[PDB]
């Protein structure tokens, strides 16, 4: 397949062919094209906060050590020890000063320096340059507010840039909120489905919720169960759709500081974050303190995606065009009680975790959409996102981004499919950014 | 056990043994064996209801833990080390039996087919309250669905059983440390 | 069980529950995994003409079946629900203990592994019947042939077992309802 | 490999490379020159009965939802929803006016039309064109007495046009009979075997019975038992072999119409068998009549197979090139007494199905042939086909299509290779028509 | 069973059975059962000292054997039969045993889970040695490391044990006939 | 991929790329250029002694059936049926003067010779050319002291000229010693690595064992036991290692004889040794006596390794780029006791068998590092082997061969790489040549 040619998703996003959940050569080619390229998530400073601490990630499907060094920066390094090619660390979370292989026994540090070589003078003599044999480090690794991302690719743009006009809706929770902490360790299921397929679900997808989770919605008693077996839809004004330059999107539920949450923690949830958002309105005025304690539906491009207020924090890790690991925290403010911290994370595992009824809903959705990708008839079929086109706005005077003004729609399908197509048919960042320069123009179209 | 002898045992699983090897009593181990066989036949044709009604107590502890993967020789990290997969008191598991028995839970059609295997059972009173039973067993669970999707789970199960209604024994305790990190049966949506 | 509140439940395994929930009786759940375990290894040795001498019945109907998957809420498709993978009376059964006997049985040469693993044990009188026993248990079934094929087999039994020549306890009906619609262990050529 | 110039299978049909067993390139090309383009079998009239019965069915790969329409026609459609591409139906057999998707609940009718939308006016308007969204459609449905098949190419051959000559043999009992009934539900099993092998077996392999199936010959008491071991050769004349254009054949065994039944319905059988003879005689003559009464081991090209009065009816649903699903339904004549069908039908599936140990017998002939076209040192060697060549005739007074007439051989792998090389190397119906031209001469030579 | 007739049937295989159908003590197969259920919770925790402490005896044999594959009807070709992957005295389980606790088995960070269950469980006193019983078993033995790997073991397991210091009875044989030829599991580093 | 051009294994074989342990279209083309082309182990004359033993065995991923002629000789076979191609033989060994295949019965002479068709005059006639049906032989069969070697190549060296300076050090233990046998049956185990990775371990990996190994050295009190953890380097002039044009190397571990056996047989073994080597002094001279009592760790290319002493024999059978099948053997001398024999063969087994605690320390080593050559950030990356490197030397009045006068060093990876990279990039044995011919010129720069 010319991936410089051949048209994967249609003027303005508005479809993608089916082959793109299923085609192997293309999942071989989003390894260089999306995951070598693109921000990654990798950890949060909570879960490594003291010199030493360190934890393993996937990058794509290379694995990483992430470690805080001993001036408070990270870095982050393969995990594949410079001799022969051992993996280093076989754990997912630690301290140390450095990491020894098991193989023969080089050590290398927290800082990725090839430290020492057994029996070094005796064997290599002065003739083995150490120097060069660090570990082959991560080019960048940025922070959001705590949340670290990394980028094989010297060449893309800061962290903050990148995330455009998504960051706008993410910084009255991730900032103002006075910070978030990641509850680890993770939940970490195999789906044989795309990675694309959560991705998209959470960007832009609230369509699927009321039928989807129809009987998550019936049996949880959760804030948005009054859409349970599409018995009501959400009325107009009750939320917003946008989508940025490099992909990112999001839902906004206006509102709806509970989320997923079952009655048990929705009055003291209510309670919690309305007293905040009155804090909030003398700080960052009244539109961005509600956005706070508003239900965002997200994905970070291309497969970090999270619910605010349910606090639901995924990565869609890689592993061929229909098998992906889920990898589930899940997201607390710091100031909240201890207790209720506690029991919000039992309450995110609970609903989305490993067991979490609600992600078992979307299981069969995403294995089989995915899987369909493969069937012969359907390789060149449209997967169709054209549910509110010619309806939205760039520039708005109050919410920025391309946005539709509606809580259901596909306005950030067509914004995640845009800049992926961008990214597949471009050979650097360069390109991509010719290919993107009238990117809002295309996604507002008729 | 001497953990400091044995070096991989943990004081937890050193302290569980202990309770087992003393006080043998055959009678107990026939009756954990009953409860725990109706248990699994129960919840296997999917009478989840039944399953709450007559074998779980109304103060149950119902745990699945995952355990994050660390060093043997760790010992300053001291973050959280597990995450629950399950951590639901009565009304939490009344919420996932609704969920299973709801019509518009599209996932159960056609209807999924279950298949529990209980070995290893032992069983020991607890020293302090004559009134609360120990019950270790070990699970294989086999779920079959939707032509070709066949998932197999493994597990020891750390029970504590109690009289209730009735004088019917019911679970008020079940703790399972899953022994596999990354999970590939698609999800853990089945009780253990 | 009520099946109108246990909505997942059909009203054969209910009623199946009903029978041992009942009258509890130690002994008979005893002689019941003898009876068992003793079957299986005879069949573990694939000593199938003693099997057939020594644990089946001439009145027997060995069945196992495979169910079409049909919608939860399906009520008016009401053609053939299921095919039968065995049904066999004794005649039958000797029938494929010949052809596993058979020299020119190619498939069969180097010699196959078996090994099953029965669970579950559960044990009632029939009401009607004091001459008759149910026997429910489940079964693993690991089969090993040819360097690197492995095929596992998991199922429940719903047996009925009567006294027989010489007051031998033997099979006069196995069910099985095989719990996986598409096998993926290149046949169903073993004795559940 | 080039598939317009790469001799798969050699002149006359004679011996095909190894590798067409196990090459996966291959199988990919079969996807699209075989399957996508000829006849497979989907399910009978018996089965999908009344309006809104459906099935499932695969072809090829794909799979299909087979509807009986109001009007009393059968329409069949992708199993895909045409939105996000979810698979609609999850179950086998049912009956319904439509099928709703599960991720965001359009609705399609059992004749493949769009027809609900949830919330279609609050969230499309009138943008959204229903008319154009109908689920695929498979192009040709056509039925064969009952059986049921279809075709994604609308180019084909009519399905009886397509059947050639084996029609004329398979009309005694599909047709003069009164009719059978396909018994379900099928057994369904995976083997680890190219469905060329099974395919190719039951079109043209009586050499194989006396040896491959010694133990069930001798265990069974069957009719065709004396063969057990290769203690003897059925005598001459005790059957033919034909084959035909469009790659269907089958051996004929005369007069054995309790086929591989055990004796406990062999004087059952019989007995029905030539009651039914003795009637026929006087309406389709003497040979068509005894042909009814004989067992034939026939493939409808592809992947279809049957033993008749046997009443043993296979589909070898491709997975891999080293994987097929096999589909084990009973046959039976309609005017059978009920017992005797029911009785029929276990003892199909006591031998062929799931624990068939007829069936069993083949296991490690069919998935080692295959798994051997894999080997490095094995994929350019030549499997051999040439029994009886040379003395093939076409035209024949009596008996149609190309005829070997005696009953062991390998007549009918040739013409269904000869076909296979032709599609193999085609790129539409056309193109397959000119390649076959002098097919019945490629078959008489020498 | 007579072995000229079940032709299937190994010699060694029909004398194992004798030995189990005949005198039938029910009090001595729940002590066995009891004695493999605490070995197997021992095994499980990875306390392995404590299991070679309290469940084997000075004079064991710990063999585990991985039989060629021959034609069923081979008589002429003589050569050794198996190989041991397992055949062990007290002081080679003893290294076996430091070497997994040794804090430089890298592969044993992160720490190793165990789950195994025994079934099918027979005992019967020795004709001629009324101090030995024979113990008949079956295990699946599952083995989870490092976040994805999981590997499953299944066997027979033929044994002798004997009372010894304090009167503890402990394992003097164990025989395994693996029957997987090719093993899928990396390794049998595990103790069946 | 262009094989030709590509390096993979840079100049003086100082490094290798990655990919190597990964790639499945370089494991396809290693099948063409390693596994078709060079010499691969078969079986020992004391597993097939007798006229018409015969034992199965891979070579590449082809099986082949391996016989005693009736002369004496030793012809192998493909265990493939010249028919349609079914695998003729499904046991490991045996006794037979022939094999019927099970599908149509033809029978094959131990020979390869088509002996017998069923029914061949009534159905075949005199068409049939059995002598042109031969089953496909392997081209040379050849022994190197009763150790039975096969290649498909009939342009390869003579096997004791492939094994060049190889031999020398392989002669005092394989022929002078009186003679060694193969203990049958090996354990076969399924390992996560690729071929090359246990290949080159054994070739030339001295580096590993005091840190891989150190718990199985703490443990087992072995004579290599002072090596545990790196508690200590072995002494100047305790060992060497030496490489040779056709890719066989090893490395010399001085007087060795107990190998890896635990301390329950290393008096016994010390003494063997010490009191034939004293005969042996008189015959071959004292260096070439040392040598027959010292520990070897061999690769006989590409991919039969050895520990002599501790009598280690393996095969690591490719399957796929990260899929290897371990077959291990005893390997005894047979004037030993045969009590001593059965207890060495146990030993064998319980370090390096398929529960060999020894072989266990190897696993993860061996399979993460053949994993991560998948990794896109690992593919293009080098795996270094410049341990040692100007150091090594050629036509030593003593030691023949590339040879490195150490006993820890990376000589015997560089010899195996620079031959593996000159077939690679061959289309034959002359180009192989070709590409050799200064051979040992390109090992001992710098
Ligand atoms: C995409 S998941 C989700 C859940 C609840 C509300 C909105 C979206
Ligand atoms: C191809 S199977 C078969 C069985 C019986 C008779 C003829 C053919
Ligand atoms: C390559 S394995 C090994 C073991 C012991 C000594 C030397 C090498
Ligand atoms: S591979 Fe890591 S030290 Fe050699
Ligand atoms: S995928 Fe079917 S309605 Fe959206
Ligand atoms: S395939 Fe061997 S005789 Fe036909
Ligand atoms: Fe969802
Ligand atoms: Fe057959
Ligand atoms: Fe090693």
């Amino acid at each position: 397949m010319n991936y410089n040619n051949k048209i994967l998703v249609s003027e303005s996003g508005l479809s993608q062919k089916h082959l793109i959940h299923g085609d192997e050569e293309l999942f071989q080619h989003e390894l260089k094209t999306i995951f070598a390229r693109n921000w990654l998530f990798l950890t949060h400073d909570s879960l490594i906060p003291a010199p030493g601490d360190y934890v393993t990630a996937k990058m794509g499907i290379d694995e990483v050590i992430v470690s805080r060094q001993n001036d408070g920066s990270i870095r982050a390094f393969l995990n594949v020890c410079r001799h022969r090619g051992k993996t280093l660390v076989s754990v997912e979370a630690g301290n140390a000063k450095g990491f020894v292989c098991s193989y023969h026994g080089w050590g290398f540090g927290s800082n990725g320096e090839l430290q020492s070589v057994p029996f070094e003078k005796d064997l290599y003599g002065e003739s083995l340059n150490k120097k060069c044999l660090g570990l082959k480090e991560v080019a960048r690794v940025e922070s959001f507010h705590g949340f670290i991302y990394g980028c094989f690719d010297q060449e893309a743009p800061p962290l903050m840039d990148y995330l455009g006009d998504a960051a706008w809706y993410l910084e009255p929770m991730f900032k103002h909120s006075g910070g978030l902490e990641l509850v680890g360790p993770p939940g970490k299921v195999v789906i044989k489905a795309n990675w694309k397929a959560p991705a998209e679900n959470f960007v832009g997808d609230a369509y699927h919720v009321g039928w989807t989770h129809a009987s998550s919605l019936r049996s949880g008693e959760s804030i948005f169960s009054s859409l349970a077996g599409n018995a009501a839809l959400p009325p107009e004004g009750a939320g917003l759709q946008m989508t940025s330059k490099y992909g990112s999107g999001m839902g906004v539920l206006w509102d709806g500081y509970s989320g997923v949450h079952s009655a048990d923690l929705v009055p003291e949830l209510m309670a919690f974050g309305g007293a905040k958002q009155e804090r909030l309105n003398k700080e960052i005025g009244d539109v961005r303190a509600r956005i706070y304690r508003s239900h965002l539906n997200c994905t970070v491009f291309p497969n970090n995606s999270m619910l605010t207020c349910s606090g639901v924090f995924k990565v869609w890790n890689p592993i061929d065009a229909n098998t992906t690991e889920v990898w589930t925290y899940a997201i607390v403010e710091k100031d909240m009680p201890e207790d209720l911290k506690r029991r919000l994370a039992d309450s995110v595992q609970r609903t989305f975790g490993p067991a979490g009824f609600w992600e078992s809903d979307d299981n069969d959705n995403m294995e089989t959409a995915s899987q369909n990708g493969k069937k012969y008839q359907s390789r060149d079929s449209d997967l169709l996102s054209n549910l509110g086109f010619g309806e939205d706005v760039y520039g708005d005077a109050v919410y920025p981004g391309v946005v539709g003004k509606s809580a259901i729609g596909e306005t950030s399908y067509r914004g995640f499919y845009r800049a992926y197509q961008a990214h597949v048919s471009s050979s650097n960042w360069a390109e991509f950014e010719h290919a993107s320069s009238t990117w809002h123009t295309e996604l507002t179209k008729t | 056990i001497n953990i400091q002898e044995d070096k991989l045992v943990s004081a937890h699983d050193a302290e569980e043994i202990l309770r087992f090897f003393n006080c043998h009593d055959s009678a107990l181990q026939q009756e954990a064996t009953t409860l725990l066989t109706q248990e699994a036949h129960l919840l296997d044709i999917q009478a989840y209801r039944a399953w709450l009604e007559h074998c779980v107590g109304s103060e149950v502890q119902y745990q699945v833990i995952s355990r994050e993967l660390r060093a043997a020789s760790e010992r300053r990290y001291k973050l959280n080390e597990a995450m629950n997969v399950y951590n639901e008191n009565f009304q939490q598991l009344k919420v996932r039996v609704e969920h299973q028995l709801d019509p518009q839970n599209w996932g159960n059609s056609p209807k999924l087919r279950f298949t529990r295997f209980i070995t290893n059972v032992q069983a020991a009173m607890d020293v302090n309250d004559k009134e609360l039973l120990h019950i270790r067993s070990n699970v294989i669970l086999h779920r079959a669905r939707r032509g070709n999707q066949v998932d197999v789970f493994y597990a020891a199960r750390e029970d504590k059983w109690k009289r209730g209604e009735g004088g019917v024994r019911k679970l008020v305790q079940r703790f399972v440390d899953y022994p596999e990190r990354i999970l590939q049966t698609h999800n853990l949506m089945v009780f253990l």
